[PDB]
């Protein structure tokens, strides 16, 4: 866990009164699967 | 209607048809069906065109319809070749061109003289696969003026009846179509014009311009199916139109254009058949009646 | 294609196979005996495995496996000219066998 | 001079006094200050330029007076009016998952956020 | 034309129709006298018979005929022999268009499309 | 409408034009591919492979071809079947559990056997 | 049969034209919303970096590289691969983390040994902060970011609207950071966590900025390549429309041979 | 100059335009323009081809065009077809080749016991709609010895006339050529088919080895370039040629390009006509010439 | 093979092959450009362009019309020279190299002077 992981979460928070437009909504919801690779070998496309 | 080269079955089921909307008495059936010789066949269009002389003399009006004259083609073959005449282009007589044109001039709007009986005629020509580029094809777009071309992949995309005006024209044009229909339908030509070009987009971000132009565009083509053998007047010509050059259909949901089509028409006739009716035998838009009928159709919008 | 699904990749992957399968050398022929194995092999997937490249030099090694160990089982692929529930599972556990080369 | 600029805005990208929340505290800064970086905590801001004031709800960030004078004030999201009833009821529900489920220090924060919307 | 040019002296300006439907009647009046027809149908003396029309147009000492014609490209083929035979024939080509029409340019005429070969 | 009524002339149009857009698409999922195509037309094409294989239906004088016994199903019964599909009630089932298989029943069963 | 096979085959050029006028269009439209993005972004950069030049931060290994899912967006692909491969001559040991799958298969072929952490969903969406900060987070927890004192993040830089010029630059560990000299001209706290977070702020603000600069290149690509399609294609529908102008022709006549031999008899 | 099947005015200006440039004098010209009759034009070039015989076979040097064969195809066929012959391939008669051929091999380079006849044959081919495979002309192709093909798409694109040289050949052309005219011209044919190469594969990356040589190809080409009815002499063509394969076109920017033609000219003749002098009686480049040449284009690219 | 030996035999098939795959990929290579073909094809492809460079053989009664004086290759050496060509050995040079020369022997040496 990272420092600006802590800010991301508050990013996220902070689009939360009602008064939201969807690029707010958007920039807050991406799907993405890190895929941690190895030396080749490489385990599952987990969900980021 | 000139029945050429038709199964007699399914000239029957024309009878039939005609007989079920009451239609024979006024109309008249020269048939010359499947079986019928090949010198009936190429005098069969000649003949047709004689009856109509009789009403166009009298100074009366009438509409003969040649359908097909594609079949009219392939009996002047038969003839021609067994009379062993000099064969021609796609093994289509020579004249054939010459025979297409003594048809197809007959029609006549007289003149003033005359009385100008009209003989409005219509004739059918069959495209093997689209193939305008066919001799007999070729030679009748130059003979006559005007042509309406149907599409199959429309006919498959639920445009039924399936006219494809990009390829439909009407040298015509202005002569005809009622001055209150040119004044509600000039822009519905643009518009559709329109949706034409902006038909390739069909995909990721699209314009608002463009996606003005894509949902107006498909309401406009939605509104311009009809059920077949269900033919609507004047008076209904010029509601739904006008709405359709308001962009108030352009809100309705799709589904609903076909609703919106009937109850707008219903809702006319109870809330205003006196508009309708004014605007039938006026044949002119005037300000007050495009005035009225704009609230009209704002009124059954809202509804 | 701007995307191939790994179910298609699998397809081709497989398929690629069959095509060099199917190849034969010209004005050499080939028993019937000897084609019950290699099509039993491709179609049960064994050699989609093995790679492409060397997929002609499987299937010559492949007869000459069977001729030295399985020609019991070949002689009866054409003496009963029909594969039993047995003859399908030894024929099986043949390939299986000669996946490992 | 200030830049408050973030990926998707650049707000303030003249400017005379500014009232931050800081890993310091509170920070103002004022004409020539000291020449720092700090990390600005989730904050409720407030920037000045004469007497006219904005207020911004601030997802964190850093600060970083340059020896130019140019306060590089860069921070993920802001207006505080957009931000700030409804939220306070979802973070009621976030504080209840802090329970059950790293998720604690999200949920934590989540509370933390709550805090800072209360003082909105 | 004749008695004009050669008859009162005049220039003068000959309109004809579709030159396609000259030679379209003239292959037909070949296949009638029942030679064989030349390629693409056309009248084996689809040469010459173009070549007496459009070889009794010039200028001579005592006027100038000059003739406007109208191409009527059959499937818009320029590789057609009926288009063929008449582009040999022609000095000029104009080229109206709709969409220059449609630009309100009235001349009709689309420049660009225009070609001549009095222009040099 | 007339002819074979009203609802079987609407389910036939709804089919059709679920296949004319299946075609339609077909050159867009070839070079594009199938990704920047609707929600919508996912659906619509889902239905289609499905629909598609759902018109697929052995016979008994294919017993020499196919080696599968005859299945011949009940105008009504397959109007009601289609409908079905339509309707997208069976739009969780696999395209190949429709895939050479009569009625819609069986479609569910031959769903069930792939399950298992 | 010729003039058919022709005619199918004119038609599928005919097809594909259409397609790449279309798409060619939707690209010139997707690539505005990216270039305004790409200015928002890279002005938040430009404040980070305004710290990182004063403070003249200087400098196994990281190489992260980026090139999305999606394809057929020009050479942003192999250009980038090209350039990768350079700097993997740099260090044949260092350890590659490939944001999204096409510039992941390039260079797995390339050294396979290499390849240890790699990101997909990449491509679908336009760059946010979002992913920038989980990836950079699961940089930190997964990849160790710290231990390798070098990192370095290839992108694909918008040259021009025209051009792209594939392009790397440094991102400043947080040893650089305390090391450097004049990091002391500017001033907080020795109890302050400020190395180990002011990394990680930029370790994703540079991260970000590379994304959204690598992608409007790739919608630029796009637009270009989709462009250059259209003209290709049209070439082809001349080259074709002769070839079925003549083909007509000779059918027409060679038809009409046999009918005037049999006519003759 | 055999003008066959040629608009009647057409042919009386190029007359007069001969005329106007006094080559009347030294020339015949024969006629059979398109209002002539089809059997006329069909003995057309055969009787021409009889007028040359007579200069040939006096031993006397002599040329021929035949303008334009195509025309006489046409001639051909009509009249096989009038005949009723069974039409040939493109309705072109079955017989063709051998008209065609009979009166191709007519002419000829005779030898010295004939007294070294010479009739030099130029047939020139209408390609119809451009096609390269077209019936008449593969015939003809292969009858002739070289092809000098000309590019549509270049006339158009800026050059008055453009002589395409990728589809020109000539069978034993050089064997023919000055000494100088091969030296300097030195396989200049093989480098600009390289630079039509360069500019196949122009259009991605490029070497500064491809660039040097796209440089020195789009600028020879330029160099080539030429405006009707202004012709250069054979003296006058060597030194700009070498100045081209000497790269010197290199060293002239593009625009330019005409102005160094016209000044190295007027330039060469200034400083030393006593060089052209030599290339033209000499008709080789000795060493000295070769030098002289190379240090008269350096003096001449410096100023 | 048996007539001409296996190993020449083998050596056609592949460049058979080769230049059927050139032919294939001539639709994907117009239609877009040369980046858009996978990599492993786009091997195949630079060395199709190299064989069909290499076939290019002057003649010596030509030599006049080429310019070039004419190559003589004997059968053996051209067997080698393919061979070399399908591993790619010598792969690595010009097109132009290729270009209208005889034997490997000569593509090798007149890489050297385009080298130069």
């Amino acid at each position: 866990i990272s420092y600006a992981a802590y800010l991301n979460v508050a990013a996220q928070a902070i689009r939360s009164t009602e008064l939201q437009t969807a690029s707010v909504l958007n920039r807050s919801q991406t799907d993405a699967f890190y895929t941690q690779y190895k030396n080749a070998s490489e385990p599952t496309p987990i969900t980021k | 209607y000139v029945a050429v080269g038709q199964k007699r079955s399914t000239v029957a089921q024309l009878v039939q048809t005609l007989e079920q909307h009451d239609a024979m008495k006024y109309s008249i059936i020269v048939a010359a069906t499947a079986s019928e010789a090949a010198p009936l066949q190429y005098l069969a269009p000649f003949t047709a065109a004689s009856i109509g002389e009789w009403f166009r003399d009298n100074g009366k009006h009438a509409l003969i319809v040649y359908d097909d004259l594609s079949k009219q083609a392939v009996a002047y073959r038969q003839l021609s070749l067994l009379l062993r005449r000099p064969p021609g282009r796609e093994a289509y007589p020579g004249d054939v061109f010459y025979l297409h044109s003594r048809l197809l001039e007959r029609a006549a709007k007289l003149s003033e003289k005359e009385g100008s009986g009209s003989l409005t005629a219509l004739p059918v020509i069959e495209t093997q696969g689209g193939d305008v580029s066919a001799y007999i094809p070729t030679n009748v777009i130059s003979i006559t003026d005007g042509q309406i071309f149907l599409e199959a992949e429309l006919f498959y995309k639920g445009i039924r009846p399936a006219i494809n005006v990009g390829l439909s024209v009407s040298r015509v044009g202005s002569a005809a179509q009622v001055k209150a229909l040119k004044q509600v339908a000039g822009s519905l030509k643009l518009f559709l014009a329109q949706y034409r070009e902006v038909a390739a987009f069909a995909q990721s971000d699209l314009d608002a311009s463009t996606k003005q132009t894509l949902v107006r565009g498909e309401r406009l083509t939605q509104l311009l199916k009809q059920n077949q053998y269900s033919p609507l007047a004047t008076e209904e010509q010029v509601p739904l139109i006008y709405a359709g050059v308001n962009g108030h259909l352009d809100g309705i949901e799709l589904s609903r254009i076909g609703e919106f089509e009937s109850s707008f028409l219903s809702y006319l006739k109870s809330n205003h058949n006196e508009l309708l009716t004014e605007i039938r035998e006026k044949g002119e838009l005037s300000k007050e009646l495009l005035a009225s009928l704009k609230s009209a159709t704002e009124s059954f919008v809202a509804t | 294609g701007s995307d191939l699904d790994a179910s298609t990749k699998q397809t081709l992957v497989r398929g690629e196979r069959l095509t060099q399968l199917l190849k034969q050398n010209q004005y050499s022929p080939l028993a019937t005996e000897e084609q019950v194995p290699l099509i039993y092999a491709g179609v049960n997937g064994h050699l989609d495995g093995i790679e492409l490249s060397r997929i002609g030099e499987f299937e010559s090694s492949f007869l000459s496996y069977l001729k030295s160990n399985h020609n019991e089982l070949l002689t009866e692929i054409r003496e009963k000219g029909e594969l039993s529930k047995e003859l399908l599972a030894s024929l099986k556990s043949a390939t299986e066998s000669f996946v490992a080369t | 001079k200030l830049q408050f600029a973030l990926p998707h805005e650049t707000l303030y990208s003249e400017v005379t006094q500014v009232n931050l929340p800081a890993k310091s505290g509170r920070i103002g800064v004022l004409a020539n200050h000291v020449p720092t970086v700090e990390q600005l905590l989730p904050g409720v801001v407030e920037v000045m330029e004469g007497s006219n004031s904005k207020k911004f709800f601030i997802s964190g960030g850093f600060a970083t007076v340059q020896p130019d004078s140019q306060l590089c004030v860069t921070a993920i999201e802001a207006p505080l009016e957009s931000f700030s009833e409804n939220i306070k009821n979802l973070l009621a529900e976030a504080k209840k998952n802090v329970s059950s489920s790293r998720e604690a220090a999200e949920a934590a924060i989540q509370v933390e956020v709550l805090e800072n919307l209360q003082s909105v | 034309a004749e008695y004009f040019r050669d008859e009162e002296g005049q220039d003068v300006l000959l309109f004809i129709d579709n030159i396609f439907r000259f030679t379209q009647a003239g292959s037909e009046v070949s296949a009638l006298l029942g030679r064989i027809p030349s390629a693409v149908g056309y009248q084996p003396t689809l040469a010459t018979d173009m070549g007496l029309l459009q070889e009794r147009i010039t200028t001579t000492k005592k006027g100038s005929v000059t003739s406007v014609q109208a191409v009527y490209v059959p499937a818009d083929d320029l590789t057609d022999p009926a288009p063929a035979t008449t582009f040999a024939h022609l000095d000029a080509t104009t080229v109206l268009s709709r969409g220059i029409s449609e630009l309100g340019i009235y001349p009709a005429v689309d420049p660009l499309d225009s070609k001549s070969r009095l222009l040099d | 409408a007339a002819v074979v009524g009203q609802e079987h002339y609407d389910v036939a149009s709804k089919v059709q034009e679920t296949l004319q857009t299946y075609k339609s698409l077909q050159d867009i999922i070839a070079i594009l591919g199938m990704d920047e195509l609707s929600e919508q037309d996912k659906l619509t094409v889902e239905r289609a492979r499905k629909i598609q294989r759902f018109l697929s239906q052995p016979f008994a004088v294919a017993e020499v071809f196919t080696g599968i016994p005859g299945k011949l199903v009940r105008l009504k019964d397959t109007v009601a079947s289609f409908k079905a599909v339509l309707e997208g009630k069976y739009d969780n089932i696999p395209e190949h559990a429709f895939y050479m298989v009569g009625g819609i029943e069986d479609v569910v069963a031959k769903a069930e056997k792939l399950a298992a | 049969a010729t003039l058919k096979e022709v005619e199918m085959r004119l038609k599928s050029i005919k097809n594909i034209e259409k397609i790449t006028k279309t798409m060619k269009i939707v690209a010139s439209t997707r690539l505005s919303k990216a270039e305004k993005a790409k200015i928002s972004a890279k002005k938040m950069d430009e404040a980070e970096q305004l710290f990182y030049k004063n403070a003249e931060t200087k400098n196994k290994e990281l190489i992260v590289a980026i090139t999305s899912d999606k394809g057929l967006c020009g050479s942003i692909h192999s250009q980038l691969a090209k350039a990768v491969r350079r700097h993997l001559n740099d260090q044949p040991n260092a350890d590659i983390v490939t944001i999204g799958d096409k510039i992941k298969m390039q260079l797995l072929r390339t050294h396979p040994n290499n390849i240890k952490l790699s990101i997909n969903g990449i491509g679908k969406d336009a760059p946010t902060f979002q992913e920038s900060a989980l990836i950079a987070d699961k940089l930190l927890s997964v990849m160790k970011a710290g231990t390798y004192p070098k990192i370095s993040i290839f992108y694909n830089d918008p040259v021009s609207s025209l051009s792209f010029e594939p392009s790397e630059k440094p991102i400043f560990n947080a040893k650089t950071i305390e090391q450097s000299p004049s990091f002391g001209k500017f001033e907080i706290d020795t109890d302050a966590n400020v190395p180990r977070d002011l990394f990680e702020y930029t370790l994703a603000n540079q991260m970000l900025t590379a994304m959204a600069q690598g992608y409007a290149a790739e919608i630029s690509a796009r637009r270009n390549a989709m462009d250059n399609a259209s003209k290709n294609a049209g070439d082809m529908i001349n080259r074709y429309s002769i070839l079925y102008n003549r083909t007509r022709q000779a059918v027409i006549t060679n038809e009409l041979v046999d009918i005037i031999t049999g006519a003759s008899s």
